[PDB]
């Protein structure tokens, strides 16, 4: 406790202390971890003053890295024309952390986690196959629109729920720097439970883990321009930088792939490594060293 | 003020920046902070704690059998019970750890590894643990004498149950690279290779093959930088419920 | 070296100082 | 100053943005300002007024008679007089009021909602109404004794005709969302059912159909963040005298 | 009166209350809204502290979000050669606040509104159906120019009106940032009079709830540069976010959807919610539970 | 937080500070 | 509330205070 | 009124402020 | 001269600024 340390701790120099009735190294796993420091017992340690690096190691510095949670590559064409389920010159995505493994592991080696997310929407444009031409990349004008988990969300491009009224949404150029906003903290609890161990309504027939206080929203980006003869595949990557970083409850790390964004379902490699009965990719006993220096 | 140059560097998305950007609800409160048990301001926080290493790593082994290592009662003294490398940011038995899964998001660390061995027989199970971490630069030690030569503790399992080996930081370099060799000499750490010492007995009503669960953790020298994508996981296509929280 | 100009306080740069830790809740749970 | 390198977040129109930006008019004077009655600087100060709940909700009930409930001499005791979703972002009986109708500007709210019944019978129209609030996590009471063990407040008419059953803010989070679903733990409220206690007596000179208005307000604990747009308006199509304000 | 308060205000412990004489839930909605707090009478309260939000509630919050007022979507060409009533490469828009109707209600909630009007045009380029070729977007430099209502407005896009000598105008790319501009409260009288229960002139012929006041002005927004051979649909979006917002005599939201920009006429949809005859989708009856949990 | 340069006062940021309130105007306009 | 950062007097911000006024030059050019 | 934020004092602003001036070496070089 | 805005210590300008020199290491590495 009390331990505003800003380096790694120095060790002081170990003599020989070979003392009857006092032992270091004999510890309790039934406890805790141990406390057996280096000085203690079991090296005869000197005093090697330690200014090792702690700041890039922080919590904070460990999350506060802008990872991708949303890449969406859809098509900008007349998608009125003939389309029936396809992103039709606009996309709602529920603001998840779970959409992409990397940043979804780091966020879930801690149960709670009260940020604010630093989005950055980093919007490419590519011309489709269907064209076969490239003409030039099109200046786009991009809304990205933060509804409320469960309101009310556009249903076309032109759908007058863009309006964003009360809504607060983002207007953005692809030949621009990418659009940098910060989402507040907007949880009804006081972190982000990034694991659920409940359900999201009071009836029995709710989704596990689908807490909607820790959804965070639903980000719709749309063309603010109208449909162009050509047709682009806009691939739009929204990366999520979790700022101002409180964590609480540190976990197990993700080992298994993941198989759902909703939930932490669980399926190994059909080998080890990450396998379900195998974690580790396994050696050929416990006596034989893997990549021993020969 | 009004004269402005664009730097080389203006208009880019780094992912690791940290300017201040713009709020999109202009006067939202969050909610107050409560006392939320167990506030990790840091990453040594959760270093420091043991973890199970994946000691036994066996094809036979499966699942609860790997994070313990099957100690048995040897008819001759002077062998190898096991050998742990420890690469805690190669795959190995450390890389399923908190140290190991948490540096792999680091190239870069630094400091002691504790690691503690808690012996899971009987009572009445007696026996002397010798485990010896070698420094790098040789083979795996497969017999004791050469093993006792470096970083070595002699462990009577007692009323205590459990050693804990602390592993020192002797390197040339001040950090261990990642590297993806585990050859290396920026990246090689040593060998921890557990021997008999005065062997395992136990009584015949207690269980021969006995169980001994260990762990690594560090300590407060640790140390990590040089941030980087742990290999545990990957993402080769998107998962379920993606395109399905879009719709 | 913070440039928030903004008037929220959670608009502010990610402030990688929270250098206090206690890793006693987690190694030492005990007593 | 002169080195400036451009922000991610540059070039962006964000909605919710407060930074200055420039005159047209370089130096406007507007006309001042005149003490106009009820300055409103928060929105709190509209959501603590009472307004009407929607209480009866029925197709037969056309207009008028969906603002008040109709509360008749019943035959006998413990029958629910009705039961009102305490749902305030989403379409209830508390969705066309003050605090509905605004907190569906936002997302996530918290605090007590004040809930004031009027008796508009006669004044020798007597009776005793018992409203109980209840918590999530069950079914709506349809009796009287489950519901008498929550928040139940029991309400003898007499000279003041009107009674506030304050519903108290029980939450395990801070806030309460509105996420689309009223099954939901962070979303679901309670439900305030109101049941005859001593039942309705009125004389036969007196109208028997006696009549009651609800309003749900709130107090100063409560709170709102989240903005968003309220799903109470909706554009389809651009609306008379648009295209005619361009011409 | 005379509160400052910045959060939600907390509650004090309550105790067993039951004083024969004085009871604080029995009110008179005759008089206003009742004054029966939470640790009065109803529930035996804890003392809880409150540091709830109370910032982004705030009014001026409330009203501070840049919602659109002005998505026309022009067609730039040789609109000199044949056309007749449509936007010749420039369009003159009587700058109202009721033409979308989530601004339209936000600020309708008061009767007296003194804001200033950040405009902020987010003008997009989109290549017309009739080319059916996307060949580049062009870079266009549009004007705004603010003309006070009933003054002279242009007629042409090289109207010779658009010197601006005298009125403010704005000159902005689409390659741009979006033009951001505050609009002063220009208003005659003290606010702006969202609602108006009168008529613009001395004659009875005039228009009801149009007064001249409280209409903000005419945005005149053309193509600086002159026509190119391929035509392109400028979709231009004046959004307008109210700021330094004074608002006085709260009013009921409206319910039933808008249909006319000039008055506050109402015709609900054909069944509820949001009808004429019913505001709230109905129930089957006074005791019955829509999504009861069960 | 202001970056308030130009000579109007109106031209400033959203001054979302007014944090002053009476709701007895509304909720108790009485005696 | 001026950025004029370069060297001449005559590059700086429309001056836009200049609120003395003197009318009886026009309005009384009398006695 | 200079934004000289590089290292260079030969990176700075035109110097429009050398005011001294002696014609008296080309105008009378004499005694 | 220095426009670090950034919270690292390492991103900071070119410090050309290190005028101390000792050329006896090299040059007489002797006695």
């Amino acid at each position: 406790i009390e331990s505003i340390i800003k380096t790694a701790t120095d060790t002081v120099k170990s003599e020989i202390n070979a003392e009857l009735g006092v032992v270091p190294s004999l510890n309790a796993v039934e406890t805790g971890a141990s406390s057996n420091t280096e000085p203690e017992e079991a090296i005869q340690t000197r005093t090697v003053i330690n200014q090792h690096g702690v700041s890039e190691t922080l919590v904070e510095n460990f999350l506060s890295r802008a990872a991708l949670v949303s890449k969406r590559s859809f098509e900008y064409k007349n998608h009125t024309s003939s389309e029936a389920r396809t992103d039709k010159n606009f996309y709602k995505w529920t603001i998840n952390t779970k959409s992409f493994v990397q940043l979804r592991r780091k966020l879930e080696l801690f149960t709670y986690l009260r940020f604010d997310a630093e989005i950055t929407i980093l919007t490419t444009v590519a011309v489709g196959s269907n064209n076969s031409t490239y003409m030039g990349l099109p200046d786009l004008t991009l809304q990205a629109m933060f509804v409320p988990t469960g309101a009310l969300t556009p249903e076309k491009q032109d759908s007058f729920h863009w309006q964003s009224g009360s809504n607060a949404s983002v207007f953005f150029k692809v030949s621009d720097p990418p659009a940098r906003m910060t989402i507040p903290f907007m949880c009804i609890n006081s972190a982000y439970s990034v694991f659920y161990d409940g359900f999201a309504g009071f009836e029995k027939n709710g989704l596990y883990g689908i807490n909607p206080a820790d959804t965070i929203g639903n980000l719709c980006v749309r063309i603010v321009n109208e449909h162009q003869p050509i047709g682009f595949t806009v691939t739009v990557r929204v990366y999520m930088k979790p700022k101002h970083i409180k964590a609480w409850a540190p976990r197990p790390p993700r080992t298994l792939p993941y198989m759902s964004i909703a939930n932490a379902n669980y399926k190994g490699k059909e080998r080890a490594p990450n396998a379900l009965n195998a974690i580790i990719g396994n050696r050929e006993s416990v006596k034989t060293m893997p990549h021993d220096i020969v | 003020g009004v004269p402005t140059y664009l730097l080389p560097g203006s208009g880019q998305f780094l992912t690791t920046d940290d300017h201040s950007s713009a709020p999109v609800l202009p006067c939202f409160n969050p909610t107050p902070e409560m006392h939320i048990p167990g506030q990790v301001r840091n990453m040594l926080e959760v270093i420091q704690v043991e973890s199970m290493m994946e000691i036994n790593n066996t094809e036979n082994a499966v699942g609860m059998q790997r994070l313990k290592v099957d100690i048995s009662v040897l008819t001759d003294v002077d062998q190898l019970l096991f050998n742990i490398p420890l690469d805690i940011q190669l795959d190995g038995p450390l890389r399923n750890t908190l140290v190991g899964n948490i540096s792999r998001y680091y190239t870069h660390w630094s400091g002691s590894l504790e690691m503690t061995f808690m012996f899971c027989g009987s009572f009445m199970a007696t026996g002397k643990l010798i485990l010896c971490y070698t420094p790098p630069g040789g083979s795996c030690p497969t017999t004791r004498e050469t093993a006792m030569l470096g970083t070595h503790i002699v462990w009577d399992f007692g009323l205590q149950s459990s050693v804990t080996l602390v592993i020192p930081w002797i390197s040339g370099s001040h950090y261990r690279m990642f590297n993806n060799d585990a050859k290396s000499t920026n990246a090689n750490v040593g060998y921890v290779t557990c021997f008999m010492q005065t062997n395992l007995i136990v009584p015949s009503e207690s269980s021969n093959t006995c169980s001994l669960i260990g762990f690594v953790a560090a300590k407060d020298d640790f140390s990590l930088r040089l941030m980087r994508d742990s290999p545990d996981i990957g993402q080769l296509e998107h998962l379920h419920e993606a395109e399905a929280a879009y719709q | 070296n913070q440039i928030n100009f903004y008037k929220d306080s959670y608009a502010a740069s990610a402030s990688k100082q929270d250098f206090s830790q206690d890793p006693s809740k987690f190694t030492e749970p005990v007593v």
